[PDB]
C-alpha cells in the first residue's frame, strides 16, 4: 500500500541477511533511528513522532 | 621584596576591601539535533535526496 523505511544488515559479501521494518513495533522504531540492530541499554535522545 | 641593607621602604598605612567579581562562562545547554528532520520536514522527497 505505502512506503517503508526498513533497516538492513549486510554480511561480508554485501548480501542482506537481517532486517526490521520500522512500523512493526516500537523498539524497531529506534532501531531505525540509530542504525544499530541489537541496541545496548542506555538513554537515547531526540526520537521523533 | 626581601629587605636587606636598610633603606627607606614605604609601607602602607591602611588597606581597603575591593570586590573583583569575575564571571567565567562554564555551561551551555547540551543539544541533540536531528538534521534529517531539521533540513527537511515530514516530506520524504528530501530524505531520499
Ligand atoms: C565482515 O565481518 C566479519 C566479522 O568479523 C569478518 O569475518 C569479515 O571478514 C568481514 N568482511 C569483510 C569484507 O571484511
Ligand atoms: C651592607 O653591605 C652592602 C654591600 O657591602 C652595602 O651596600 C650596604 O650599605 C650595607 N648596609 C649598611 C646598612 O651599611
Ligand atoms: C584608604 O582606604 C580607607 C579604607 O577604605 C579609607 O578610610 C581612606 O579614606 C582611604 N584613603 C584615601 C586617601 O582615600
Amino acid at each position: 500500500k505505502d512506503i517503508s523505511t526498513v533497516l538492513v544488515e549486510t554480511n561480508s559479501g554485501g548480501s542482506v541477511f537481517r532486517y526490521s521494518y520500522c512500523a512493526d513495533g516500537f523498539v524497531n522504531g529506534l532501531q531505525c533511528k540509530l542504525r544499530l540492530f541489537d541496541i545496548p541499554p542506555g538513554v537515547y535522545s531526540n526520537s521523533e513522532v | 621584596a626581601p629587605v636587606t641593607n636598610e633603606r627607606y621602604t614605604e609601607m602602607p598605612l591602611d588597606h581597603q576591601l575591593i570586590l573583583t567579581e569575575q564571571f567565567l562562562q562554564t555551561t551551555m545547554p547540551k543539544f541533540s539535533v536531528s538534521c534529517e528532520t531539521y533540513i527537511c520536514d515530514v516530506s520524504k522527497a528530501c530524505k531520499n535526496l
